[PDB]
């Protein structure tokens, strides 16, 4: 059981920020890190909980749900990654346990 | 209908 979730937000008809993902997923556990990126013309993210059960719970409860009315559908699966490596704290990535990270390459 | 309703 991996504590890391792979997320895809489909029907992105309104922007979804990293902070909004933190808000939604924090209802099921302690979110340690999040990284977002765009690949294959799809908005994706990796999110790490401290507890694998929290990840399981969030997947069961949130998969297929729309973040906002009529858009932004969550497609959630488990990642094989055991943890996440975050280098910066900015609009695309965040390590909630490391407040000293720079916002971009030095 | 959705988790957060209308956008911020």
């Amino acid at each position: 059981q991996s504590p890391v979730l792979r997320i895809i937000v489909e029907n992105l008809f309104y922007p979804v920020t990293l902070d909004v993902l933190h808000q939604i997923f924090s209802k099921f556990g302690t979110v340690l890190k999040i990284i977002t990126f765009t690949k294959n013309n799809q908005f994706q993210a990796l999110l790490q909980y401290a507890d694998p059960v929290s990840a399981q719970h969030a997947k069961l409860s949130l998969d297929g749900q729309n973040i906002y009315n009529a858009c932004c559908t969550l497609r959630i699966d488990f990642s094989k990654l055991t943890s996440l490596n975050v280098k910066y704290n900015n609009d695309k990535s965040r390590d909630y346990t490391r407040p000293d990270l720079p916002s971009g390459d030095s | 209908v959705s988790l957060l309703g209308a956008p911020p």
